[PDB]
């Protein structure tokens, strides 16, 4: 991808994909509606 | 990086964590928190005074 990617997941399949390939570089699930999201966004956009 | 700081007489107390290895991990990275922003610390550094 180019652009970051939207993933349209209605079987959850996809999500536990995106999990498990990038499980070794320490992903973190988040959500738009949970207050800790800034928090996330800052951590993740200064430490990879 | 290594690093040598001479006047110690003069010491800075923003040194405080640093000096007492006060670390936070967190996924993977060392973090020191050197005032108020927060430092990736890098496990070759070391400081002399």
């Amino acid at each position: 991808f180019n652009r970051y990617p939207l993933i349209i997941d209605p079987s959850g399949q996809a999500t536990e994909f995106i999990m498990n390939e990038y499980k070794d570089r320490k992903i973190t699930r988040t959500s738009f509606l949970d207050d800790a999201f800034r928090k996330n966004l800052e951590s993740a956009l200064r430490f990879g | 990086n290594p690093l040598l700081v001479q006047d110690v007489e003069s010491y800075d107390p923003v040194l405080n964590p640093v000096l007492n290895r006060e670390v936070r991990r967190t996924g993977g990275r060392v973090l020191i928190t050197l005032g108020d922003q927060d430092i990736d610390l890098s496990p070759s550094f070391v400081i002399f005074l």
